[PDB]
């Protein structure tokens, strides 16, 4: 197994500069390559591009000629995406992945197979600057009753970038729980719900605390979700 | 009797591959009845046993598939193919190109040499760089009896650390906590691989 | 570029099945084709290359076939860690290009959503901003149609709806549909309802509130 780990990724402004490496191990690094592909947000599959073999040549997606290019560090066993001239629509997970080759005399072509990948690395594209949610309750209600199950939430409000995580009474809490995906707002905001039905029974003896955190912009919020009183 | 399918495509038989790609042989035929594929390699039978990593077979669409390269790999390899009527036969020369490997190289950590008090933390830094996976182990010379050698070339050592490197740089790290004095004495990062060993020498004093 | 094209775009089985998912290349790829597995939020799995050959260490149920431009990809016997998404992806030529993916999902009985309402948090509405959000829980199938109406008249372009993958314990769907308005405007209306239909469901469901009011 060749594991590959991505870093770099982060918010830049249209027009702007990023750097990805990928780091791989393993002892091969040399006689193989290293492609690029991306995933925009919710979409499918998009090669960037190859270097293979890591000290050999390159090519790129029409899309990003010009503006990116691929490199490698042989004595660190670490590829490069150096990414100029960014645009909102570049704005995805980005994946290194080991490309080895298929030698075979009776065809004309070498078919190339990305066998392993890292983990991802988010890259966001925006003029938005980073921004920490506001975390609001969806308080337990009659309107929120049902048999003898209540629901409750927390709203995740107008953060940027990607991601949020959310937790619920610092992780003992799971069973029940539903996280929504974000949203863009029409602020070009990010927004989404954590909820969880709990015994309704429950409401006044169990205390029930989100857990929110913003990496991005080093946020954490604790919000406890109770019943209004009236 | 067997026939070649395109016998244009089987003028090429020289394949030189990078090592851990992939090679691929194929020898399309035709013949009524359809005929057998067997593959020999310098000339012998050829099987899965044959290499770490097997082989991957193919009769339909009369392919030989090896994954991962290596050196050992090179040679000669017949596809023989045969119904009752006649045969045929295509060897295929592959080499396989891969870079010579080399002893570890060490890179000590700039306090190493040091000095501590009763109770305090000390760690030790060894970067440990190897184009052939290594087994790092940090050591210290221990004393089982006025033995700060033994009975032949030989100082005692017991083993604190081990690990076997993922890569081919590794920053390998000894925390010594709260420390002793028996913590005092030498300690040594070594690495060893295929090729060779290299090691470097660290002192405590507490 | 060549364009790869999968179908079906989803599907729904169960675990036991016999499952054929099928790629077609725009010219011929010869057999440049792979297949690869991906869940959310993870790195896509490498499964098969060269059109049929399966990679070391991947089950045997999985099997492909396909030459020119026809692909087929067939797991012989579904189990419960093959629900994911599936892409094929030809590199006969640079560029290497990849297919729109397949979702396979695991079905399960008819499943009418329980409707919760939440008002706008007092905390929330001191700032000028307004949320109003309707959950659909714990529902089955996906499909799911959710309007708002204030004081009775039906809202559009004022709500954004987000949906769960299916639950870990009982292959589910979640749904929130969130209204938002500012404080002004929040506190010129009385009732807030959203309508839900639904399949198991054999007429509309209303859930409401009126502001501020207990
Ligand atoms: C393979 O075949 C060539 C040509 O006949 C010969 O010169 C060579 O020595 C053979 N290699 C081995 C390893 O037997």
């Amino acid at each position: 197994e060749v594991q590959l780990v991505e870093s770099g990724g982060g918010l830049v402004q249209p027009g702007g500069s990023l750097r990805l490496s990928c780091a791989a191990s393993g002892f091969t690094f040399t006689s193989t390559g290293i492609s690029w592909v991306r995933q925009a947000p919710g979409k499918g599959l998009e090669w960037v591009g190859r270097i293979y073999p890591t000290n050999g040549s390159t090519n790129y997606a029409d899309s990003v000629k010009g503006r990116f290019t691929i490199s490698a560090d042989t004595s660190k066993n670490t590829a490069y995406l150096q990414m100029n001239s960014l645009r909102a629509e570049d704005t995805a997970v980005y994946y290194c992945a080991r490309t080895y080759g298929i030698y075979d005399l009776y065809v004309d072509y070498t078919e190339y197979v990305m066998d392993y990948w890292g983990q991802g690395t988010l890259v966001t594209v925006s003029s938005a600057s980073t921004k920490g949610p506001s975390v609001f309750p969806l308080a337990p209600s009659s309107k929120s009753t049902s048999g003898g199950t209540a629901a409750l939430g927390c709203l995740v409000k107008d953060y940027f970038p990607e991601p949020v995580t959310v937790s619920w009474n610092s992780g003992a809490l799971t069973s029940g729980v539903h996280t929504f995906p974000a949203v863009l707002q029409s602020s070009g905001l990010y927004s989404l719900s954590s909820v969880v039905t709990v015994p309704s029974s429950s409401l006044g003896t169990q205390t029930y605390i989100c857990n929110v955190n913003h990496k991005p912009s080093n946020t954490k919020v604790d919000k406890k979700v109770e019943p209004k009183s009236c | 009797a067997p026939y070649w399918t395109r016998p244009e495509r089987m003028d090429k038989k020289l394949l030189a591959v990078p090592a851990a790609n992939t090679v691929r042989f194929r020898c399309p035929a035709a013949g009524n009845p359809t005929p057998s594929i067997s593959w020999l390699k310098n000339g012998r039978e050829f099987r899965g046993e044959h290499r770490i990593g097997g082989i991957k077979l193919r009769h339909q669409q009369w392919s030989l598939v090896m994954e991962s390269v290596v050196p050992s790999d090179r040679g000669n390899y017949t596809c023989v193919v045969e119904n009752k009527f006649g045969s045929i036969r295509q060897t295929y020369t592959l080499d396989v190109l891969e870079r010579s490997p080399h002893r570890p190289i060490l890179q000590a950590g700039l306090p190493a040499n040091q000095t501590a008090v009763l109770g305090s933390d000390v760690e030790f830094h060894c970067k440990v760089y190897s184009d052939a996976q290594p087994h790092i182990q940090w050591l210290k010379h221990v004393e089982v009896n006025g033995s700060k050698v033994g009975p032949d070339g030989t100082p005692y050592v017991t083993v604190l650390k081990s690990w076997i490197s993922e890569s081919v740089e590794a920053d390998v790290r000894l925390r010594l906590a709260n420390v002793s004095e028996r913590d005092g004495g030498e300690y040594l990062c070594r690495a060893t691989n295929f090729i060779g060993v290299a090691e470097k020498a660290f002192w405590l004093s507490v | 570029d060549i364009q790869m094209t999968q179908s079906p775009s989803s599907l729904s089985a169960s675990v036991g099945d016999r499952v054929t998912i099928t790629c077609r290349a725009s010219q011929d790829v010869s057999t440049a084709v792979a297949w690869y597995q991906q869940k959310p939020g993870k790195a896509p799995k490498l499964l098969i290359y060269s059109a049929s050959f399966l990679y070391s260490g991947v089950p045997s149920r999985f099997s492909g076939s396909g030459s020119g431009t026809d692909f087929t990809l067939t797991i012989s016997s579904l189990q419960p860690e093959d629900f994911a998404t599936y892409y094929c992806q030809q590199s006969y030529t640079t560029p290497p290009t990849f297919g729109q993916g397949t979702k396979v999902e695991i079905k399960r009985t008819v499943a009418a959503p329980s409707v919760f309402i939440f008002p706008p948090s007092d905390e929330q509405l001191k700032s000028g901003t307004a949320s109003v959000v309707c959950l659909l829980n714990n529902f089955y199938p996906r499909e799911a149609k959710v309007q708002w109406k204030v004081d009775n008249a039906l809202q559009s372009g004022n709500s954004q709806e987000s949906v769960t993958e299916q639950d870990s314990k009982d292959s589910t769907y979640s749904l929130s549909s969130t209204l938002t308005l500012s404080k002004a405007d929040y506190e010129k209306h009385k009732v807030y309802a959203c309508e839900v239909t639904h399949q198991g469901l054999s007429s509309p469901v209303t859930k409401s509130f009126n502001r501020g009011e207990c």
